């Protein structure tokens, strides 16, 4: 009954940033056809660390704890 | 013997509350050193964030 | 003449125009072929303007032609906005067709003048006991509901909308700024079921929208409330999160080329706060009663964003994390919340001595709590024991069941009048209920219900 | 073809190449005169690569000719590495001749796949009472020994090497990453004197080295352990300070042109930790059991380098300066040390119930510290007084004399089996030794030695 | 050759010069047609120097011609500075005409060398009994001065000025760093009415001045004290707050765009403290001894500004409200004041035994005062009552009439030598004067004046 989506620790930070949106799209297939789905994001903090790395290496200007300003929007 | 034991009870209560006041002041001095360390670290972290934000703009 | 997009970094887009046709500051711009609007923030020189999108940047490329409208973002105003849901641009986001307005207004405006100001002192009864006791509201006044995440700002705002706006003879504007889509749908069906929706205009920009929407949606709602105020009417205005206007201004700020101020904020924090807050006020033409809930980050009232919001309000209601964590709701801290109408010439002498007596007994018990936590109850004097028992009964009697919170408590809600509140708190303060247990005053309503509950323990 | 040095700032050297001959990322380069090895990190454009030297940069000038080798840094692997000491480049540093290897492996490779992962929960007995009680180990598992400066990390690892060597018959790789040169000489002469040197391969890049050597030496030791794992063996990997890999990535980070992250760290911190830590695992071909010492800066566990290190491990042993200041060694905080093998379907219900009861008694003792400091033990209730008495006997019985700590004290070391540890802590928790004094529970092996120490 | 102003941002002015006539670091520049002086901080390249204005920049434009003086800021030195108020440039700010000096000196110079140190640990006699007994001053030493306002700081400073001028044939220089204008006018009129104005040279750098003036005003007063030291004298130098010197360094370093250090301070904090404090020494010609009042930020002694300041201080004098409420003047706490010279290798065994005996008797009286407060005088023994009587006699003998306080006390002032202080306090400590009442020991000079006071 479960799809497992994995973006582990030695993979690229882009795939670690894009894994909750991809699993959300896979969960949203069942939502759009009148069925019910449940999703776990087991670390959103590590997704924020991966997006902080991508934002610092693109030289976007940082804020509190060197996180980008759009991280709440993330 | 009962009245003299009551006076000895009040003298022991005097010694115990003086000891409780002194140990409370010892814990206050230790926590004040921890507070001054945290205040200095908070000022240093806020200045590092302001300087790193200003260097990227 | 038209410009072209030269740079897209996040929500911030740079457009190059010819040198005789540079758009002004806060001019709306239309991207050709994609349904997106840009608002000009800065003029950078050499024909280049820097702007924020009022939509998603996924379909945008460099090289796209951009037209200028010659004016600011204009939204519909009038009584055609009543009963409708609009976005930041004034387009309808229900499915009820087009808005048939007769007038459009730009969202950027001056504050009213010093000579235009008018302040009354008429009391506005709420039916919540702690709000009627320690923070009395004013008709055409400004109300803040400060508090952290989860302490009850939205439930308190829904109880004030039930106890004020349903029996209000005038019009209302609700502005959802950077909040949950589920709560926005829940409120629309609640005003639709109660036959109240025909007097209320809804303006929504949710938390998943681009930062440009969340930056201007409060200006859109205030523009419709300004048209209703300058028509001569008495207007209500509810903003569920005015902090989200600030936070979206954080999100664009260093990408606009600003160096950061303290605690990571924009350096223009107080000026952007004052430009929005100085237009909300009541004038000599009409009156606006505004209720705004203010988010407090990590329950820190000395964080700079709520500390700049504290000076703009007439009546401040501060919700405590500690009191909600003791299971007590509405969870208003009665020592940290003040009001300008807490004056003996406004509410009378009796109300003022009851409120200051409650605050004195609670401030005394705040200093006695750790002493009972270390040594125990028996080690105090007799007046301390009587004052701690009367204070715990005061802290349980400040609680109240709500009509909008019956899905959370299971128990029905109560409306308590001002005189019932003053008589009940005076009866607890005078020692007329020193024989009842402290659990009899928890979630009851009037003082008679506490007496009825004490016979069931 | 050949390039020319255009920039030297510290350990970081920019080399300009011709445009059809730009070397790849992680390619080794050689300076033509001095034979300094460089390793390419970035391609900046314009023919220019940005690299990190594997050695000293004093004496180098702009304009020197640099050759490219065409491949990465390759170290000797196999049977010939055993008994030998090598540096980061694979050169021998033990004055014993060349290494007679048959193959060399590059030090950069990918992690093994998800389908190649191996599960297992077979218990590894360590002989240390607190480690076997509250955070037990597994074969093919991963161990962190967290702790601040001078709290014991190396003493515990030397005891874990000595007791894990009893029931293990395969090979071992020991990697010194940024620690004391005197500790490397002592461990080599100890293994050479007791004739276990021919099973252990030694790699050392210590505190005296330039930060490229400290940045890349753990990859060399892991490459040798990966060759032993991919021959189908069961191997032990010991790394003294993995924190010192990370700090070497601090020292070159601003010289590589990066904007700093929080508290001055590199922005690629979790990715460098993940790319190193995901190669350490057991696979279906063979198994690696790994013990790593992990430094905690300024005794702060919420510093980002240990806080990123915590989720890469199966068992976590946290040491404390307060417990060592009470005189208790091996100084393990039992309320901060966890492992995934503490689970009733792995170790049984009895051992799990004894460990949960010990942690309950120590947590309720930790909650009474300020009220015991202000008013004393006399104003507690009677069950609270009994629990403080049993808690001090548990805290004294968690200490143990070590075989490697025989030089510090003169008391002989003890090996305690798991059954005696479960029976002794169960007998303390049940009330069987409420008549014993608490100082009889200090620095003994079994509960029977506490019984003989009580009659003295 | 002259230059032109190219940039005005606040008090920071950039001036462009021709390439063969770039002026030196710390050179004084003059704007043509205006009364504005600039001090060069940095050389930026292409002839452009970055400088700090020593006044208001309102009304300055780009394009103004700027002349170079060829040297640093040069102040008048010698006997003509005595009795006069001056600013940081040495211009008079009293309305009393020009200073008639014979010599001008620049304010930047090195510390005296290793071979120019005088040697030994020679004491400076102040004539005050509590200072020469409990916290003795060294020649070339540094004195931290603590306490608030209204407890007699200014009266102690005028008495030190009068004592070093009359009894030791030396001079004094006051440097007010961050001087409030109301208190400087008050201090000037108090020194006219106490006849000590002609013994001290006054330099003020006021609070409403830009922070380079408040940075260089102590160097101006130290230059005048160096000329007085090089005439063969023993000089006192008073610094009104050293924390405002540190904060003016923070402000000047923030205006130049330097990256700030820990807790907000300048990264050159210890160096800018050391350039000022290493010039205050004892040399082979004469000595300068400094008295500097210290503010502590947030009551934190481990803050970087008092931690850098306390590394240079040789003594501390703590002023107390509770001693001044008892009528005892000067209000120096004998238990809280410390000295590095209070050491039996420095001052001998006899002075050390008398001072530690006085400090033990006052500490035992301090705890017995709480005993008398908790349970009454009947709890104490005969030896405790004898120590209370001797301690009240010691506590009243620490008071002394001053020559600058004869309006206040209504008595003639006294100068007490160190020999008479050690002999008098030894005579109280040995029980030689137990037959005298305690009120004879109040406000006299030596112990013989207390003996003739107890006949009246
Ligand atoms: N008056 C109340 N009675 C009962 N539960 C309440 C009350 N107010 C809040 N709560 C509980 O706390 C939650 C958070 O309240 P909410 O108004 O959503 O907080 P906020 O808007 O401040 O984030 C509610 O959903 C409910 O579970
Ligand atoms: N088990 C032990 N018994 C006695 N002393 C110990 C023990 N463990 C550590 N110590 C003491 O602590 C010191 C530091 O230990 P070490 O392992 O070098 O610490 P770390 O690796 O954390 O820097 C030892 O040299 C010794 O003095
Ligand atoms: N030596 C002294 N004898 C008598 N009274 C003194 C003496 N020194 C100070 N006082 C009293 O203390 C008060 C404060 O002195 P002052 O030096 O002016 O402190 P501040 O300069 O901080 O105001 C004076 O008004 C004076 O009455
Ligand atoms: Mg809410
Ligand atoms: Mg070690």
């Amino acid at each position: 009954n479960t799809i497992v989506v994995a973006a582990s620790a030695s993979e690229s930070a882009a795939l670690q940033y894009l894994a909750p949106y991809s699993g959300c799209t896979m969960g949203e297939y069942f939502r759009d056809r009148g069925e019910d789905a449940l999703i776990v994001y087991d670390d959103l903090s590590k997704q924020a660390v991966a997006y902080r790395q991508i934002s610092l290496l693109l030289r976007r200007p940082p804020g509190r704890e060197a996180y980008p300003g759009d991280v709440f929007y993330l | 013997a009962v009245v003299e034991n009551n006076a000895c009870e009040q003298a022991a209560r005097m010694i115990a509350m003086k000891n409780a006041t002194d140990n409370a002041g010892e814990l206050i001095s230790d926590l004040q050193l921890i507070y001054n360390k945290a205040r200095q670290a908070a000022i240093t972290q806020e200045i590092s964030e302001i300087v790193g934000g200003a260097a990227a703009v | 003449s038209s410009g072209r997009i030269v740079q897209i970094i996040g929500a911030v887009i740079d457009v190059e125009f010819p040198r005789d046709a540079v758009p002004s500051i806060y001019e709306a711009l239309k991207v050709q072929g994609v349904e997106t609007t840009l608002e000009v923030q800065q003029q950078l020189g050499d024909g280049v303007v820097r702007s924020i999108a009022m939509g998603s940047t996924e379909g945008l490329k460099r090289g796209l032609n951009v037209d200028s409208t010659g004016a600011a973002i204009s939204v519909p105003v009038g009584k055609a906005t009543l009963g409708r849901i609009m976005d930041v641009l004034g387009n309808p986001i229900d499915e009820a067709g087009p808005i048939g307005e007769e007038e459009r207004w730009g969202i950027h405006r001056e504050a009213p003048s010093y000579a235009d100001q008018a302040g009354g002192n008429e009391l506005l009864e709420t039916g919540i006991k702690v709000i009627d006791l320690v923070c009395p509201f004013a008709k055409g006044g400004k109300v803040g509901l400060f508090g952290g995440a989860g302490v009850g700002k939205t439930v308190n705002m829904m109880e004030l909308i039930r106890n004020i706006a349903i029996e209000h003879s005038g019009y209302s504007v609700f502005a959802g700024v950077g909040e949950r889509t589920r709560e926005g749908n829940d409120f629309y069906h609640e005003m639709k079921d109660s036959n109240v929706l025909d007097k209320v205009a809804l303006v929504y920009g949710q938390m998943n929208e681009p930062p440009g929407n969340r930056l201007r949606v409060a200006l859109t709602g205030l523009t419709m409330a300004e048209k209703f105020r300058d028509e001569g009417r008495d207007v209500l205005l509810f903003i569920d999160n005015i902090y989200r206007y600030t936070l979206a201004g954080t999100e664009v700020s260093a990408l606009l080329g600003r160096m950061p101020s303290a605690v990571g904020y924009q350096p223009t924090l107080a000026e952007e706060m004052g430009v929005l807050q100085e237009r909300i006020t009541s004038t000599k033409k009409g009156s606006i009663t505004s209720i705004q809930a203010v988010y407090v980050p990590a329950d820190d009232l000395t964080d700079p964003s709520p500390a700049t919001t504290f000076a703009h309000l007439d009546a401040t209601v501060v919700l405590s994390r500690d009191i909600a964590s003791l299971g007590i709701y509405p969870a208003v801290d009665p020592l940290d919340s003040t009001s300008r109408q807490l004056d003996p010439l406004v509410i009378g002498q009796d109300h003022y001595d009851t409120a200051r007596g409650v605050q004195y007994v609670l401030q005394r018990y705040k200093e006695l709590k750790d002493i009972i936590a270390i040594l125990g109850m028996d080690e105090l004097s007799e007046a301390d024991k009587l004052l701690v028992a009367r204070a715990r009964k005061i802290q349980r009697f400040l609680s109240q069941p709500f009509f909008v919170a019956e899905v959370f408590t299971g128990s029905p809600g109560k409306y308590v009048s001002l005189k019932d509140t003053i008589a009940g708190f005076k009866g607890i303060l005078n020692g007329d209920y020193d024989h009842l247990p402290e659990q009899a005053f928890y979630m009851v309503g009037g003082i008679e219900e506490a007496v009825e509950k004490a016979k069931k323990l």
